[PDB]
């Protein structure tokens, strides 16, 4: 005897009332570990349900400051000839680096983004990149 | 389970199409189990034969018992009104002595629950699979006096008309008690039942209404 | 102990920003007769086929180059709630990554 | 006598983290392992918005410090069972991950069940395994999906029987009936082997501490 | 045996063994007709 | 469930909580309020709540 209703309550819940009752006369070898460490939230039962009219998720689309510099050099320079190595922790790619650079000069007080656009690829010029300003 | 009852709720002996005889015959029975302490649960049991029906659906019930929570182990703990697909039931919670003045089928299984003093009505269909879903549904979902001190943080107090102004503590909140009064609004947005509040706006009831009756 | 939010923003992936029309490096963990399961440091795999050219350099272990177009193909089709994903990336493979 | 049997059963909850499962995992070693790495928006369940740090141009993100505290409940949970002699059932259908998972449950002393899964093995044991068949006291879900991407059967069965489940949830999959829910990467193979590596050697750490913990008692007895 | 509750416990258990042979043999990397007039086991 | 917002207001109960019992005097009591407007809420609620009572 028990109760196989997995919409009422949760186990946890289930198993408290049914020992209250009368029914189940030993205490589960779980029971009093769950007493002890529960979870965060209750498992109980819930329907998913669809939104309907303006409700919307929340979910804060991940933008950082610096896909503001990547995005110019991915449609300036396209990728990077040397390929992305995601398997490195530390990687540092072609446009990581010229991200690093044009923060640099910013920090030093440039207030234009277009000098801070060709500053930056004239100095991997100087550290010897290979910047291709691929149109095509 | 000896200490659990079972009692029969529906029984349909029906007649299918089936190639063996033409038209096979098969009986469908709704039954209800309980210990009378609060543990109770209903299933349906079908087979060719009615013993057979009776002891698949008393043997399933016992594997679904739901857990009711009664007030002061006489009473559920508040109004409860639902309504089940075409079934409305409205519950009442009532004082010790008043007896259960519910439908016939309503009756069997507050006995089955434990339950000694309520009041419900049933109104649109009177199905009998749609009131016993319908009573289990309401009457597992109900708020304890100590859930709600715990939800809110404040004190749960009675006030019984025979005690006096005396304030009785039924529920503590376990953890810490909160300090911010709860809003009293000057006049509460609740949605009121024609049904209930027309006695009390002095309408007359029906010949029928609250008759003299046997013990409950 | 950096933060979570910190690991995230300076992570690999994070700057590869879209996935469309990238270079990347894979190592192969998986053959099954001429299709190569390639895992280019994503979530979900790629599965390309054996190059006519040097098709017994691609063996297990070897690293590659590869050209993204989507870390996971996923569409939603008339009368689904929910999209349908095959749990597989779609990439194209370039050839073997040079050792030196 | 009867104390020393208190003291084994009744002492270890006593502690916050008896077994000191804090260590065995990180916030970076998760992030090592890929567990952030979600689905796309597309397939994302309702249920898992709460565990999503957000949407990386498509590729919803999970948290890893809600995955890092969620995480050291269920292994808490899992090593208290552990300690206390219960059966521990690894339940998946990613047959990517078959063996590695049987494997795994070998290496612990407990079970795995990574094949077909028969309808009635969990509501209806008796007749498939024998009168007196012992249930399994605790299921770890490393996949909460089948592969036609509905939940598994086990998961709602492990509910009716009254039986615990920790979880490893995707952003696609339903939290809802796991009672230890872990958010985080469930496809990856890193990510499957940074989790399957956590549950044996906390399984294998109460196994040993029980061991222990009852020399000890037991030599008293006499000393 | 661990691989009691999939109720085949013996079927799984050797196609167990089978397929983690078969994953050494293609991670370490002749006729195949060592035996001849022979059947598979019905 | 009774019609109407803040069915209570059809009640017995609540039209004989009023407690403004005018004097002899009264006569006739002109209600000006305006629909719409922040500084008239309490003219509007005013109509909505009190002025059953008052008549009752
Ligand atoms: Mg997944």
């Amino acid at each position: 005897a028990g109760s196989r209703l997995e919409t009422v309550g949760s186990v946890f819940s289930r198993t408290r009332d049914l020992m209250r009752a009368g029914v189940l006369k030993e205490k589960p070898l779980w029971y009093d570990i769950y007493k002890a460490f529960p979870p965060l939230r209750e498992p109980v039962f819930r329907r998913p349900r669809l939104r309907y009219g303006k409700a919307k998720a929340d979910i804060q689309d991940i933008f950082y400051q610096e896909d503001q510099i990547r995005a110019k050099f991915f449609a300036t320079y396209g990728s990077g000839q040397k390929a992305f190595d995601l398997f490195n922790p530390n990687f540092k790619s072609t446009c990581q680096r010229f991200v690093e650079k044009y923060t640099e000069l910013q920090n030093l007080g440039e207030t234009d983004e277009e000098k801070l656009f060709v500053e930056t690829g004239k100095a991997l010029l100087a550290e010897g990149i290979i910047l291709r300003r691929v149109r095509e | 389970y000896e200490d659990f009852d079972t009692r029969i709720l529906e029984v349909r002996n029906v007649f299918n199409m089936t190639a063996k005889e033409g038209r096979k015959k098969s009986v469908r029975v709704l039954v209800a189990v309980g210990n009378g302490n609060g543990a109770a649960g209903f299933a349906i049991g079908k087979a060719a034969d009615r013993g057979d029906a009776f002891r698949k659906a008393k043997n399933r019930a016992i594997h679904y018992l739901h857990y009711i929570e009664r007030y002061e182990g006489h009473t559920i703990f508040h109004d409860i009104s639902l309504r089940f697909k075409r079934t409305q039931i409205r519950m009442k919670k009532q004082p010790r002595g008043y007896g259960l003045r519910c439908h016939r089928a309503i009756i069997t299984i507050c006995r089955l629950i434990g339950i000694k003093d309520m009041y419900a009505r049933v109104t649109g269909s009177m199905n009998m699979l749609n009131l016993t879903r319908g009573l289990f549904h309401g009457l597992a979902r109900q708020e304890t006096h100590q859930h709600l001190a715990d939800k809110k943080g404040l004190h749960v107090v009675e006030f019984r008309e025979e005690c006096g102004p005396l304030p009785i503590v039924v529920a503590s909140p376990h953890g810490a008690l909160s300090k911010e009064p709860e809003p009293e609004p000057e006049v509460p947005d609740t949605k009121l039942d024609w049904q209930d509040v027309k006695a009390m706006q002095g309408l007359k009831r029906s010949v029928w209404f609250n008759l003299k009756r046997p013990a409950t | 102990v950096e933060s979570f939010a910190s690991m995230l923003r300076h992570s690999p992936l994070t700057q590869l920003g879209p996935a469309k029309d990238k270079l990347v490096i894979g190592r192969i963990f998986h053959i099954v007769e001429d299709d190569l399961y390639i895992d280019f440091g994503g979530k979900f795999h790629c599965v390309c086929k054996r190059p006519d050219v040097d098709g017994e350099k691609y063996q297990r272990g070897t690293r590659v180059r590869l050209r993204l177009l989507d870390l996971e193909l996923t569409s939603r089709f008339l009368g689904g709630t929910t999209d349908t994903t095959i749990l597989e990336a779609d990439a194209v493979l370039l050839g073997l990554q040079e050792i030196r | 006598g009867d104390d020393f049997q208190s003291r084994i059963l009744d002492t270890p909850l006593q502690h916050s983290d008896f077994f000191n499962v804090k260590e065995l995992f990180s916030v970076k070693s998760l992030f090592e392992a890929r567990v952030h790495l979600g689905h796309k928006a597309g397939c994302r369940h309702r249920f898992m918005e709460p565990y999503i740090f957000g949407n990386r141009l498509g590729q919803d993100i999970i948290d890893l410090d809600q995955t890092a505290l969620n995480l050291q409940l269920a292994l808490n949970f899992t090593a208290h069972v552990a300690y206390r002699k219960g059966i521990i059932l690894f339940v998946s259908r990613n047959r990517q991950f078959s063996h590695l998972i049987e494997t795994t449950a070998q290496a612990c002393g407990e079970y795995a069940h990574t094949r077909y899964f028969k309808g009635g093995l969990l509501t209806n044991a008796q007749l498939l395994f024998g009168p007196s068949v012992r249930l399994p006291d605790l299921i770890i879900f490393l996949h909460t999906l089948n592969n036609v991407f509905e939940p598994h059967v086990a998961v709602r069965d492990a509910a009716k029987m009254n039986i615990p489940t920790v979880g490893i949830v995707d952003t696609n999959c339903n939290p809802c009936l796991i009672t230890y829910p872990i958010p985080g990467n469930d496809d990856s193979p890193q990510a499957i082997q940074l989790f399957c590596k956590l549950f044996r050697t906390t399984i294998n750490r109460a196994k040993e501490k029980r061991r222990q913990m009852e020399a000890l008692h037991r030599l008293q007895s006499p000393k | 045996h661990f691989l009691f509750y999939t109720g085949k416990q013996s079927y799984y258990s050797l196609m167990h063994d089978v397929y983690g042979k078969v994953m050494q043999l293609e991670k370490h990397r002749a006729e195949s007709r060592d035996l001849i007039g022979s059947r598979w086991l019905i | 469930p009774m019609k109407g917002r803040f069915p209570i207001r059809r009640t017995l109960q609540y039209l004989g909580r009023g407690d403004v019992v005018f004097k002899e005097s009264v006569k006739i009591m002109t209600v000006n309020y305006n629909t719409y407007g922040e500084l008239g809420e309490g003219a509007r609620k005013f109509v909505f709540f009190n002025i059953p009572q008052i008549q009752y």
